[PDB]
C-alpha cells in the first residue's frame, strides 16, 4: 500500500460523510483519482473517474475532489444503501503503475435491532441411506451481526458442530449457519434434536425429531 | 455488450503457475481506445493492481510482481491472460479481468470489472461435493445442502436461474477435515408445492463439476 486512508467511517442516515486518501507528489499530487465501491460478495462498480467525474447512472449525491496530495469522496445525504467498502485508486508516476488504497468500510449508524430467522433442517433419507446425518440451521436476517449457536439432544452436545462467522447480506443484516454431524444410529437414538440460537438477549430454538 | 468472461475459479498447487484467460465479447482485443488487466484481492482484504496492457500499445506491471507475472493478448481469439509464476498459499485471492476507457497512464480508471474468480493455492486435491435436497415440511423452506467439497466456490442456482427471488445461499463453512460444505434455501409459496418443480443446480467449476437435484415434498 502506497495512499493513506481511514480504515473505516461512521455516519448517521441523511448526513454527509468525507472519506480521505492521501498520497505524494508521485501519485494523487500529479495524477488523476478514481473511487470505487464494493458491496458484499460482488466485484466493485467504479463511482468518480479523473478526481470528480460521475460516470452514467451514478447519483449526484457522491462527489469527488482533489487537493494538494489528497483526494476525497463525499457522499452528502447517506443512504442504508451507501454502506459498503470504498477504494480510492490513481496512477503513481514512480512505480508506473496503478495504485489503490487500503479501503474504507461504511457503516450508517442507527439501523434497528432484528431477530434472526431460523430454519432448521432434519437428514434427508438420502443422506440417511450414504450412512450419514447432518442437522442444517440456518440463521438469517439478523442485526447487529453477533449470534451464538448452540446444539442439544435433550442435553448439550459439541462434537460434531461446525458453524459459520456471521456474514453481511445484500438488506445489509447478517446470515450465519451451523452444521451438527451425526451418526445415523446417533440421530435415530434421541427423541429430538435442537438447535438454539442466541442474539441480544433473547433466545430462539427450533427442535426436529426423526419421527 | 461489451463483456468479459474468465476461465473461472480453480486450484493451483504452490510452486505452480497460475493462469488465468479473459475472453473479450463485444469489442475487439485489438482496437485502441480501451485498456485490459487483472487485479487482485485476498478473500477479505484490499485490491491489488497486477498490470494492464494498451491495446495497440504498453504493457505496465505493478513492481512487486512484475518478476513474475506475464500477461499477453491473443487477438485471434479476442482473449487475454495472465500467468502468475511460482505461486504460494500468499497467492490465494480473488482475481479480476479488468477493463478501462482511454489512456491508462495518468489515470488507470477501471470502468468494467469481470466477475472475479477464486484462485485458491493449495498442495490439497480438487474433491466433488456431494448434493442432498432439503425438503420442504403461507410460504414453505426448502433447500439442497452441498457437502465435502475443495476448493472453494461452489455456485447454486434454483430452476436453471429462472427462480431468485427468495434464494438465500450461505456463506460456505469450512470442517476440521479441511473440505466445505454449504447449503443453500429458497422461500416458496406453499401452495406452489404440487404443481412447481423446483431443482437446485449446484456449479463446481474448480473439479469442472454440476449436479442438479429435485428437491420434492417428503
Ligand atoms: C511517495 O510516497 C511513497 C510511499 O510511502 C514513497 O515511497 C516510499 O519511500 C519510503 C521512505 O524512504 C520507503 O521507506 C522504506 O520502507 C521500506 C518498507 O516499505 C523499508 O524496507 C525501507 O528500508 C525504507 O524504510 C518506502 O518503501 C517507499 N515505498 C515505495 C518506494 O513504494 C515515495 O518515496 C514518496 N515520494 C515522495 C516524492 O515523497
Amino acid at each position: 500500500s502506497v495512499l493513506t486512508g481511514p480504515p473505516s467511517v461512521s455516519a448517521g442516515p441523511g448526513q454527509q460523510v468525507f472519506i480521505s486518501c492521501s498520497g505524494n507528489s508521485s501519485n494523487i499530487g500529479n495524477n488523476y483519482v478514481s473511487w470505487y465501491q464494493q458491496l458484499p460478495g460482488t466485484a466493485p462498480k467504479l463511482l468518480i473517474y479523473d478526481s470528480n467525474k460521475r460516470p452514467s447512472g451514478i447519483p449526484d449525491r457522491f462527489s469527488g475532489s482533489k487537493s494538494g496530495t489528497s483526494a476525497t469522496l463525499g457522499i452528502t445525504g447517506l443512504q442504508t444503501g451507501d454502506e459498503a467498502d470504498y477504494y480510492c485508486g490513481t496512477w503513481d508516476s514512480s512505480l508506473s503503475a496503478g495504485v489503490f488504497g487500503g479501503g474504507t468500510k461504511l457503516t450508517v449508524l442507527g439501523q434497528p435491532k432484528a431477530a434472526p430467522s431460523v430454519t432448521l433442517f432434519p437428514p434427508s433419507s438420502e443422506e440417511l441411506q450414504a450412512n450419514k446425518a447432518t442437522l442444517v440451521c440456518l440463521i438469517s436476517d439478523f442485526y447487529p451481526g453477533a449470534v451464538t449457536v448452540a446444539w442439544k439432544a435433550d442435553s448439550s452436545p459439541v462434537k460434531g458442530v461446525e458453524t459459520t462467522t456471521p456474514s453481511k447480506q445484500s438488506n445489509n443484516k447478517y446470515a450465519a449457519s451451523s452444521y451438527l454431524s451425526l451418526t445415523p444410529e446417533q440421530w435415530k437414538s434421541h427423541r429430538s434434536y435442537s438447535c438454539q440460537v442466541t442474539h441480544e438477549g433473547s433466545t430462539v430454538e427450533k427442535t426436529v425429531a426423526p419421527t | 455488450q461489451v463483456q468479459l468472461l474468465g476461465s473461472g475459479p480453480g486450484l493451483v498447487k504452490p510452486s505452480e503457475t497460475l493462469s488465468l484467460t479473459c475472453t473479450v465479447s463485444g469489442a475487439s482485443i485489438s482496437s485502441p481506445g480501451y485498456y485490459w488487466g487483472f487485479i487482485r484481492q485476498s478473500p477479505g482484504k484490499g485490491l491489488e493492481w497486477i498490470g494492464s496492457m494498451v491495446s495497440g500499445g504498453t504493457t505496465y506491471y505493478n513492481p512487486s510482481l512484475k518478476s513474475r507475472v506475464t500477461i499477453s493478448m491473443d487477438m485471434s481469439n479476442n482473449q487475454f491472460s495472465l500467468r502468475l509464476n511460482s505461486v504460494t498459499a500468499a497467492d490465494t485471492a480473488l482475481y479480476y479481468c479488468a477493463r478501462g476507457s482511454r489512456q491508462l497512464v495518468r489515470r488507470a480508471t477501471i470502468d468494467y470489472w469481470g466477475q472475479g474468480a477464486l484462485f485458491t493455492v493449495s498442495p490439497a486435491s480438487t474433491k466433488g461435493p456431494s448434493v442432498f435436497p432439503l425438503a420442504p415440511s403461507g410460504t414453505a423452506a426448502l433447500g439442497c445442502l452441498v457437502k465435502d467439497y475443495f476448493p472453494e466456490p461452489v455456485t447454486v442456482s434454483w430452476n436453471s436461474g429462472a427462480l431468485t427471488s427468495g434464494v438465500h445461499t450461505f456463506p460456505a463453512v469450512l470442517q476440521s477435515s479441511g473440505l466445505y460444505s454449504l447449503s443453500s434455501v429458497v422461500t416458496v409459496p406453499s401452495s406452489s408445492l404440487g404443481t412447481q418443480t423446483y431443482i437446485c443446480n449446484v456449479n463446481h467449476k474448480p473439479s469442472n463439476t454440476k449436479v442438479d437435484k429435485k428437491v420434492e415434498p417428503k
